[PDB]
């Protein structure tokens, strides 16, 4: 590669993995919607009625400030760069099911992957 | 458990069970309807804000 492609959104749900900034989980998402917390909401797309697809969706592009959005591909991977860890022999090595909804409540840091990805979605 | 937000057409969202009076609770958990009753479960039992 040249830097990364895509990757900028694992380094930022690696820094609200540790430093507790992801309400992972869709409910806790929306009590993270549901509060001024969110300026990032990652979903996924292969989910089952599309249902939560537009709660996800609608939450994060409602009009209040408050838009957050960029976008991902699917759920377990997702909750792989997202906060469960069970490492063991580092090669994916899992009974993990997925995430699919998670939402970084302010990520808790800066520069050129957080501040590339709010540079991204902020302006074009 | 909370799928339960009315949004609307792409992308308005119509908040159902109405949310609690807590700071607690900051506009981010509802209130269950039991019998005379809407409901806090996140304090575990203080409130019946109720209509």
């Amino acid at each position: 590669a040249e830097v990364t492609i895509e990757d900028a959104l694992k380094v930022v749900l690696r820094t609200a993995l540790v430093h507790d900034g992801l309400a992972r989980g869709l409910r806790e998402s929306t009590k993270a919607l549901t509060r001024g917390e969110a300026l990032l909401v990652v979903l996924v797309s292969s989910v089952t009625e599309a249902n939560i697809i537009k709660l996800v969706e609608g939450l994060a592009n409602d009009p209040e400030n408050k838009v957050p959005l960029i976008k991902v591909a699917d759920a377990k991977q997702l909750g792989e760069w997202a906060g469960l860890g069970k490492i063991d022999r580092e090669g994916n090595a899992r009974k993990v099911v997925g995430a699919s909804v998670v939402v970084v409540k302010n990520w808790g840091a800066e520069t050129d992957e957080l501040s590339m990805i709010m540079e991204h979605f902020s302006q074009q | 458990v909370l799928s339960y937000y009315k949004v609307d057409a792409e992308g308005k969202v119509t908040k159902l069970r109405r949310e609690c009076s807590n700071p607690t609770c900051g506009a981010g958990v509802f209130l269950a309807n039991h019998k005379d009753r809407l409901y806090c479960g996140k304090c575990h039992s203080v409130y019946k804000v109720n209509a």
